[PDB]
């Protein structure tokens, strides 16, 4: 039985690879050689956010493009007003092992992660004068690594036990569980229409899942190391992943192929965060070499360097309108780039 | 379980001292600004004093400056308005008002039940065109009050507030920042303005939208209120 | 001054938040943070028995001191990706049982030494000391006569006594340190008495804190 | 004495 | 059981139709060239509508 | 003498320039988080760098006899700048000593009282006060040319100026010296108390106490003789009594001058040898 299953899987894998190779005749390397050159983008730190006493691991940008939440391992969760550098809220946390956080696209609820294998969704807009825990959602056997709000009630949570799940606030139970990852998942991204989502795992693969169907639909491969970052294209038919092999690869949900690889023979540092621009032309990614680099999305040529971090950068968020870029490093500082 | 009970009041001779309390419960008494808005026995509202969270900034009105002391007890959730040299002017209805201030906050959201005190015998001015409008159930009401100065600020938002004081009750906030509906406000209420002229519209008021309408501004210390927009059931 | 009435209170609220966060961080810095780690079926419960989800925190108080241990035996994931949270800890407590030189899980002591010289010689741990605990001394006493140490280590060329075997184990465990110029390894023999087990922890931390302070100041 | 112009030398003198 | 789930997953994976990559590249180029005007990052913006200025 | 002093001066100049340049290169380009003692170290290195850049322009005076053929303007500027650096050195040393005392002995109240911006503004203020204290040096120095440039000298003082100099010396050296002595003796006592207990790795702390003792001994043997000799000079001048000794004091300051330069130039070397972190930074930058 084992031999038959292995032979069938190998034969089908070759057929899938042959089908993929049958839809690749003109690579994007030669396609985008006829375009006006893009000048260097010089980004300056417009605003600096201070107040954190520990390393920052995740952050999310609000829909208003003015409120952002930063997750730090000092036991506090801070809502930042980027326009005037003001702390709207300072949420106390029972644990100081934060690894991820999320901001609902409503302004009422805020999520958080940790090493307790539990969800940390709080409520901000309440009759009381303090932020209280709305619901403690447990049921995961793996460390929190990523979480993102879809609706005001639905949320997709990524855990360290090589699986993902969809939770409900009132019930507190996994409505749908995503299983099939051979390795632990670390990050996920949400499509603009909030219908499909793709997550990156340590198994050097990123797989596309459907929230309504609750099963893996499309599988993407080509990376040489574990994937630590992922983000959808603004159009919604493509995405990019940041792995540890110092290369950024962009995968499109339509062609089921890798378009091009962002490589440079100067840095052997992995990518922690990946974000796009408003038009999907800038793909700046936060590397481990104490700074961030901006990569062109069509020519694979660097067109700007973001420096000024005293430690490795692990946070990178872009506003909904694509007007400001916020980076967060391990030096307990946040910088806004315009 | 949020409430603001006020203790103290009655009949006091002129030239004395009276002790007031605002023992609060149901919410955290450590991050809400405290106000002491006073309503005259006949009509009209005015701001007396304000203390921020942590007793950082303390503000006083011109008519009560030098004789009013305001303090709060964070462990006991109690606020005090001890006064000296009482005068017949200080014969009105005292209200204890909570407020919070941040991006997207709703100041003056809750008002106390009020206490009655009786004594034996460059500020922005808000003017209202009318004080009595004959209105029937299921009609459109246009309430407008003007401001001496332009309430529009460089940040791009307007600081205008609206209130509804039903008879035998406490004032209730309706619209804050001239474009945001308060909690519990129905879809019927709305608001509009242009920096100098402001309008308030009410559509299809059946029985609950009766009382005195108050509008004020949040731009300086005095915090002057409106005059009165009493509505008659005809 | 280009600030409205609401901004003057927003900045005040931000200042109170900043002061509260600073006070909380100052209070948290006083407490001593320790990490508990060990191999399969390691005797990590001895410390919590002497002094008293994926991570559980145990805390207890001495005379003018505070401690907070962290246990990650429930993680069961890739250690290289959640170890970032444990940087800057005062010390790492490693629990190893001497009653494993002949038990087979490949020998258990081989796995324990692999874990020890993987966690000790790590990119993220070059400034934090490691405290080593040796458990089950009585069973080692009663089993050293039945079986010798040569079962585990073929290079042993000494008498099958207790002092020589203990010294050999200690130097074998301390020989895995390739960063001796910056990290020190404390080795103690755990006893039945609760005080004799945690007095060593107190003596270790009261010196590790001093060494870290001197190194940060530049005097060491 | 002021006309003698005493030489301090290297580091500042009295 | 695990093998049966795996073979079914790849069977559905191979069941989806395949489309050309030239059309996807053209769509990506059109999207890049259509939203470039309203992109504050690539296109410089005057310091009059930016609230992040000092 | 006439050859003993120039060779020591130029050797001190060479070693100080090389050490300060290596330190600048090491702690200028470095990845990580900024330290609190690093800014004090860089300020001290910058102060000692210009302490002796013009020193080769000064050895001409002591080469054959009072020779100042380089020019006329440079004497005033050199006198002012070495006086300013002389004032900066002891004050920076005592600031470093009190910072170490606060960081080691009392890490409970000084944990938040000391900050990066506070240290930076302290450095700015101390530089400014040293610069304003060096102002009388600039106006005092002038040329004579009476005997084909005998030397670049000045009038001694007025009694009010003697009082001013005595007060300035008391406030800039004696109080810092007692502060350094007290802080370092308290640190040594705490280290000895921690050392005497029967520990396990407590015997590895000999490096810190050795560094403390070496620094204290070097400071005491270098800076004290000059200051006490000149203090004796002012106190004798203001006494008006028959206690007017010979050039035994004058020979005292002249020999003690190079001692201060030796202490200034050997400062980077002890950091390179008896310290980590910067030790690896130097070899990482040098390549």
């Amino acid at each position: 039985e084992l031999d038959q299953l292995r032979q069938e899987a190998e034969q089908l894998k070759n057929q899938i690879r042959d089908a993929r190779k049958a839809c690749a005749d003109a690579t994007l390397s030669q396609i985008t050689n006829n375009i006006d050159p893009v000048g260097r983008i010089q980004m300056r730190t417009r605003r600096t956010l201070r107040g954190h006493l520990a390393k920052i691991y995740a952050m999310h940008w609000g829909t208003d493009s003015r409120l952002l939440v930063s997750a730090s391992q000092d036991g506090k969760l801070i809502i930042w007003d980027s326009y005037t550098t003001n702390k709207v809220h300072a949420i106390p946390l029972r644990s100081s092992w934060v690894m991820t956080c999320a901001y609902a696209p409503s302004g009422n609820y805020v999520a958080c992660g940790g090493l307790d294998n539990i969800c940390s969704i709080y409520n901000l807009k309440t009759r009381e004068g303090n932020v209280r825990v709305s619901r403690e959602l447990a049921g995961h056997t793996g460390y929190l690594s990523c979480c993102r709000f879809l609706d005001d009630n639905q949320i997709v949570t990524s855990s360290g036990d090589t699986t993902c799940a969809l939770w409900d606030i009132e019930t507190g139970q996994q409505t749908t569980t995503f299983t099939g990852h051979t390795g632990d998942v670390m990050s996920l991204s949400l499509a603009p229409d909030t219908r499909l989502f793709v997550s990156g795992a340590c198994d050097a693969s990123a797989k596309l899942w459907d929230v309504r169907e609750g099963m893996c639909r499309q599988t993407f491969t080509g990376h040489e190391s574990d994937i630590n970052a992922i983000c959808f294209f603004p159009n919604g038919n493509a995405f990019a992943t940041g792995s540890d092999d110092a290369t950024c690869r962009l995968f499109d949900l339509r062609a089921d192929q890798e378009l091009m690889t962002y490589s440079h023979d100067n840095i052997i540092c992995g990518i922690t965060s990946v974000s796009f621009s408003k038009s999907g032309r800038l793909l700046l990614a936060g590397y481990d070499d104490f700074n961030c680099n901006v990569w062109d999305a069509l020519k694979a040529d660097r067109a700007g360097v973001l420096a000024g971090h005293d430690n490795r950068v692990s946070c990178l968020g872009v506003t909904d309108d694509g007007m400001a870029v916020a980076t967060g490093s391990w030096d307990s500082f946040l910088k806004i780039w315009n | 379980d949020v409430q603001l009970v006020e203790s103290g009041g009655g009949l006091v001779q002129p030239g004395g001292s009276r002790k007031l309390s605002c023992s609060a419960s149901g919410f955290a008494f450590s991050s809400f600004g405290m106000h002491w808005v006073r309503q005259a026995p006949e009509k009209g509202l005015e701001w007396v004093a304000y203390i921020s969270s942590g007793s950082g900034t303390i503000y006083y009105a011109d008519t009560v400056k030098g004789r009013f002391t305001i303090s709060r007890d964070d462990p006991k959730n109690t606020l005090f308005l001890q006064m000296t040299s009482l005068r017949s002017e200080d014969t009105a209805m005292y209200y204890c008002v909570r407020s919070i201030y941040y991006y997207g906050s709703s100041p003056f959201d809750f008002w106390g039940q009020g206490t009655t005190l009786t004594v034996s015998s460059s500020d922005i001015v808000m003017t209202q065109a009318t004080s009595s409008v004959p209105v029937t159930p299921g009609e459109s009401v246009s309430i407008s009050c003007r401001s001496s100065k332009s309430l529009l600020h460089s940040n791009g938002n307007t600081y205008l507030y609206w209130f509804l004081q039903r008879p035998g009750q406490s004032p209730q906030l309706l619209i804050y920042r001239m474009s945001n509906l308060a909690s519990g406000v129905p879809d019927r209420f709305s608001g509009s303005g242009s920096g100098t002229a402001f309008t308030l519209t009410i559509s299809r008021l059946e029985a609950e939208d009766v009382g005195v309408y108050y509008c004020m501004q949040h731009l300086e210390y005095p915090l002057t209120f409106g005059a009165g927009t009493k509505l008659e059931l005809k | 001054c280009t600030l409205s009435a609401e901004d003057k209170a927003a900045v005040e609220r931000s200042k109170m938040i900043d002061r509260n966060l600073r006070e909380d961080g100052e209070k948290a810095a006083k407490e001593v943070k320790l990490l508990l780690l060990g191999a399969g079926e390691s005797g990590k419960c001895t410390i919590v028995k002497q002094m008293k989800t994926g991570i559980v925190e145990t805390h207890f108080t001495f005379k003018d001191l505070y401690f907070k241990m962290f246990d990650v035996t429930a993680q069961r994931s890739e250690r290289k990706k959640w170890i970032h949270c444990f940087e800057g800890v005062t010390a790492i407590i490693f629990c190893v049982a001497l009653s494993d030189y002949d038990l087979v899980l490949m020998n258990r002591m081989h796995a324990s030494m692999k874990l020890f010289d993987s966690i000790c010689n790590n990119k993220w741990f070059t400034e934090t000391s490691i405290i080593l605990f040796l458990n089950k001394k009585d069973l080692f006493e009663e089993k050293i006569k039945r079986s010798p140490l040569t079962i585990c280590y073929p290079e042993y060329t000494g008498s099958n006594t207790y002092e020589e075997a203990a010294a050999y184990i200690q130097c074998q465990f301390e020989d895995l340190n390739r960063r001796k110029d910056t990290k020190e390894i404390y080795t103690h023999f755990t006893c039945s008495t609760d005080t004799k087990n945690v007095q060593f922890v107190f003596d270790a931390v009261t010196d590790v804190i001093i060494k870290n302070n001197l190194k940060e100041c530049g005097l060491y | 004495e002021p006309r003698l112009w005493v030489v301090p030398g290297a580091l500042p003198q009295v | 059981a695990q093998a049966r789930k795996l073979v079914e997953q790849l069977k559905m994976e191979a069941n989806i139709d395949r489309i050309k990559v030239s059309k996807a590249a053209a769509d990506l180029m059109a999207y890049c060239e259509a939203h470039a005007k309203e992109d504050p990052l690539l296109t410089p913006v005057p310091a009059s509508e930016n609230p992040f200025r000092e | 003498t006439s050859v003993f002093l120039p060779v020591f001066y130029t050797a001190v100049f060479l070693t100080g320039v090389l050490g300060n340049l290596v330190l600048m290169g090491a702690l200028h380009f470095k990845p990580g988080s900024r330290r609190l003692i690093d800014i004090f170290i860089i300020n001290l290195a910058a102060s000692d760098f210009i302490f002796l850049v013009t020193l080769p322009l000064w050895v001409d005076k002591e080469a054959s006899l009072g020779l100042w053929r380089t020019g006329s303007f440079l004497c005033k500027g050199s006198s002012y700048m070495i006086s300013v650096n002389m004032h900066c050195s002891v004050l920076l040393l005592t600031c470093m000593s009190v910072d170490r005392y606060l960081a080691i002995v009392w890490p409970v109240v000084s944990r938040k009282f000391r900050r990066t911006d506070c240290a930076y503004v302290v450095c700015a203020s101390i530089w400014f006060i040293s610069c304003l204290l060096g102002l009388p040096t600039l106006l005092s120095r002038e040329l004579t040319l009476i005997d084909d440039k005998p030397y670049c000298a000045e009038k001694k003082a007025t009694p009010i100026k003697l009082i001013w100099s005595l007060v300035a010396l008391i406030f800039t050296f004696f109080v810092p010296l007692l502060s350094i002595v007290t802080c370092y003796c308290c640190i040594a006592r705490k280290l000895c108390a921690h050392y005497q207990q029967s520990g396990k790795h407590n015997k590895k702390l000999k490096k810190s106490i050795k560094i403390i003792f070496i620094v204290v001994a070097a400071f005491l043997v270098s800076w004290l003789p000059f200051n006490t000799f000149k203090f004796l000079a002012i106190v004798s001048g203001l006494r008006q009594e028959h206690y007017l000794p010979s050039a035994i004091l004058q020979l005292g300051m002249e020999v003690s001058g190079p001692l201060a330069f030796a202490n200034s130039c050997v400062n980077p070397f002890i950091y390179y040898i008896f310290d980590s972190y910067i030790r690896r930074a130097i070899v990482h930058c040098l390549c």
